[PDB]
RNA sequence: CCAGACAGCCAGGAUGUUGGCUUAGAAGCAGCCAUCAUUUAAAGAAAGCGUAAUAGCUCACUGGUCGAGUCGGCCUGCGC
């Protein structure tokens, strides 16, 4: 629509890394609403709507709200990539569903890059707190 | 509650009388069957006669379901209604009678499309009561069935008025046509159409000697008198031609296949119009003779049943009344002559004759 | 081949209504009958929707679900048809608690963890029925 | 082809072309729609 | 519209739900009424094809690729 929703997008893009930096990442490369219906209605069972895939990669829609916290996603931008925030718990499962995910067919195409919170590489980090 | 008793009792009565005369176990062995032919696929391999077998499917299933549902209702609130006697629970009553009114209405409502089947059974009727060929007997007859069929129509609410009667000069009227208006008066009176057999010590005769006299009752809806459309001027071919200026006008109805020429006057616009007002009058002819073609064809099937049309048997020496299609007799002559004859239209009816 | 295809579960062997919609695969008759009826479990009478994945073996896999809001919502009026002109006279109303036990009842399999917007939207399929809460 | 004095698109897929300086519509989706400005 | 626009190109287009009735069947798509909610990137109780109805094929919509203009209304001259 217009510049001012936009607006909006970009500062709740903001407001939602600062409230929760956690991040991880998935792609829909080829993947079914029943399967982000599977995984946004475990998402609201383990806590409130908040949860936001904010597909929004492009090089100047995140990469242009990235130089306010976690400037290191400029280059994970220019790609098919959907974007998760999360608060609960240091470095929580959510990667660990989108992995299972992976393994359910979203046919490797998030390539599970990890967002770096622990600043890791890109591969797995089965190290978690639970 | 003894109106509520005398009430259940009177639903399984006529329930009963229901489905001796639907055949109920017969049209169940066509549902069952018509539901067999369905479970095998190539019904719908074959369209038209899948729309046959729904249409028939539902019909049977539904008078089905009706009869084995009020089934359900007459034992249910019999045995609820064996409870509220004893424990008085008013609540319960009333929600027996409730439901007993539910099932009633729900019956009635079968027996309605069944009864008033007829297209044309909701329009007011012509009927028309005319004596035989026996004379001033058969004149008094005549003229003491309208006196019953007025008091049917009184008491049954339908507004009734005379439309022509003409009378005997002795005694009694020799034919008379009733516009009997109302809502279903067509459907309650179709099963009137046919001949009545009076047996009865004849007073006009000097002897006593009894007289079999007989009468007609010929009852038909009020159809709409429909407004005739013009033709249109592709069905029409319009030709001109020299008079014997070529103002001579040949208007040639092309579907049907009928000219009409007209040459008499120099103006082809007054000779087009007379040949327009030529093809009006022949369309207005041949509709007419289609329409009485068909009722000749169906005075020609009446005619093959011919002898089912002596119906009623009045027998006032014996004093017994006699439906001969439903077969049903009764002693009350006075009361039949009265204009009681719910019970035999109500038979003839259900018997679907 | 997966589409559901079922009547109450108070009715089995379904030879009438569906038949050759269940059947035109080399599943048997007998064999979805069988299975739909092992209805017992829990009620019948009422719709019992049922996921049917036909494989190539013939041993479909079939995933049972809950019954219809619409019919639930019937049982909850206790009234047969309330569609015929609903904004020209209303017709019938549900209580918005009766709607909530229906949501709670209904919470199992229906996709949704807020309740209060399940229940929401049971009264968007109650005036789509036509019933005004 | 359907020879119409007032010619246009009737569905989605019909285009507006013209060809010796005479305007038709072609439709990829239906023949039916092939008409012609004369 | 360089908070990347239009057209292509890769993807989705779901959940209650097949919203009910009346039909014979009614599932977005025969008619009538209401036209919500959830997941929200977005999905209309559906714009079209289609089914005997389902099924199935698209669309609106939104995500990804590309990287300078895009789109259709008004006035008006000359033309077809
Ligand atoms: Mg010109
Ligand atoms: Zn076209």
């Amino acid at each position: 629509a217009l510049n001012l929703q936009d607006k909006q997008a970009i500062v709740a893009e903001v407001s939602e890394v600062a409230k929760g930096a956690l991040s991880a990442v998935v792609a829909d490369s080829r993947g079914v609403t029943v399967d982000k219906m599977t995984e946004l209605r475990k998402a609201g069972r383990e806590a409130g709507v908040y949860m936001r895939v904010v597909r929004n990669t492009l090089l100047r829609r995140a990469v242009e709200g990235t130089p306010f916290e976690c400037l290191k996603d400029a280059f994970v931008g220019p790609t098919l990539i959907a974007y998760s925030m999360e608060h609960p718990g240091a470095a929580a499962r959510l990667f660990k569903e989108f992995a299972k995910a992976n393994a359910k067919f979203e046919v490797k195409a998030a390539a599970f890059e990890g967002e770096l919170i622990p600043a890791s590489q890109i591969d797995r980090l089965a190290t978690l707190p639970t | 509650i003894n109106p509520v008793n005398n009430r259940i009792q009177d639903l399984t009565e006529r329930s009963d009388v229901l489905r001796g005369y639907l055949d109920y176990d017969a049209k169940k062995e066509r549902l069952e069957e018509v539901n067999a032919e369905l479970e095998q696929p190539d019904v719908w391999n074959e369209p038209e006669r899948a729309q046959a077998l729904g249409k028939e499917r539902s019909s049977l299933e539904a008078v089905v379901d009706t009869l084995d549902q009020m089934k359900q209702g007459l034992e249910d609130v019999s045995g609820l209604l064996e409870l509220a006697v004893e424990a008085d629970d008013e609540e319960t009553f009333n929600e027996a009678v409730a439901e007993l009114d539910a099932l009633e209405e729900k019956l009635a409502q079968l027996e309605f499309r069944r009864m008033f089947s007829g297209e044309y059974d909701s329009a007011d009727c012509y009927l028309d009561i005319q004596a035989g060929s026996g004379g001033t007997e058969a004149q008094d007859w005549a003229s003491m069935l309208e006196r019953m069929y007025l008091r049917w129509a009184e008491s049954r609410g339908f507004k009734t008025e005379i439309i022509e009667e003409s009378e005997g000069e002795v005694a009694g009227i020799k034919s008379v046509t009733i516009k009997i208006s109302g809502d279903y008066a067509y459907g309650w009176l179709r099963t009137e159409t046919g001949v009545h057999r009076l047996v009865r010590k004849s007073p006009f005769d000097s002897g006593g000697r009894r007289h079999t006299s007989f009468s007609s009752a010929f009852v038909y809806p009020e159809v709409d008198d429909d407004i005739d459309i013009e033709i249109n001027p592709a069905d029409l071919r319009i030709d001109v031609y020299r008079t014997s200026t070529e103002s001579a006008v040949r208007i040639t109805h092309i579907p049907t296949g009928i000219v009409t020429q007209c040459q008499n006057d120099r103006s082809q616009h007054k000779n087009k119009d007379q040949a327009m007002k030529q093809m009006k009058a022949k369309l207005y002819e041949l509709e007419m003779q289609k329409k009485n073609a068909e009722k000749q064809a169906m005075e020609d099937n009446k005619s093959d049943i011919g002898w089912g049309s002596q119906i009623r048997s009045y027998v006032l020496d014996d004093s017994r009344i006699k439906d001969l299609r439903t077969g049903v007799e009764t002693r009350n002559t006075q009361a039949v002559l009265d204009g009681s004859l719910d019970q035999f239209i109500e038979a003839s009816l259900k018997a679907g004759l | 081949a997966y589409v559901k295809l079922q009547v109450a579960a108070g009715m089995a062997n379904p030879s009438p209504p569906v038949g050759p919609a269940l059947g035109q695969q080399g599943v048997n008759i007998m064999e979805f009958c069988k299975a739909f009826n092992a209805t017992d479990s829990i009620e019948k009478g009422l719709p019992i929707p049922v996921v049917i994945t036909v494989y190539a073996d013939r041993s479909f896999t079939f995933v049972t679900k809950t019954p219809p809001a619409a019919v639930l919502l019937k049982k909850a009026a206790g009234i047969k048809s309330g569609s015929g002109k609903p904004n020209k006279d209303k017709v019938g109303k549900i209580s918005r608690a009766q709607l909530q036990e229906i949501a709670q009842t209904k919470a199992a399999d229906m996709t949704g963890a807020d309740i209060e917007a399940m229940t929401r939207s049971i009264e968007g399929t109650a005036r789509s029925m036509g019933l005004v809460v | 082809m359907k020879v119409r004095a007032s010619v246009k698109k009737l569905c989605r897929n019909c285009k507006i072309v013209k060809r010796d300086g005479v305007i038709r519509v072609i439709c990829s989706a239906e023949p039916k729609h092939k008409q012609r400005q004369g």
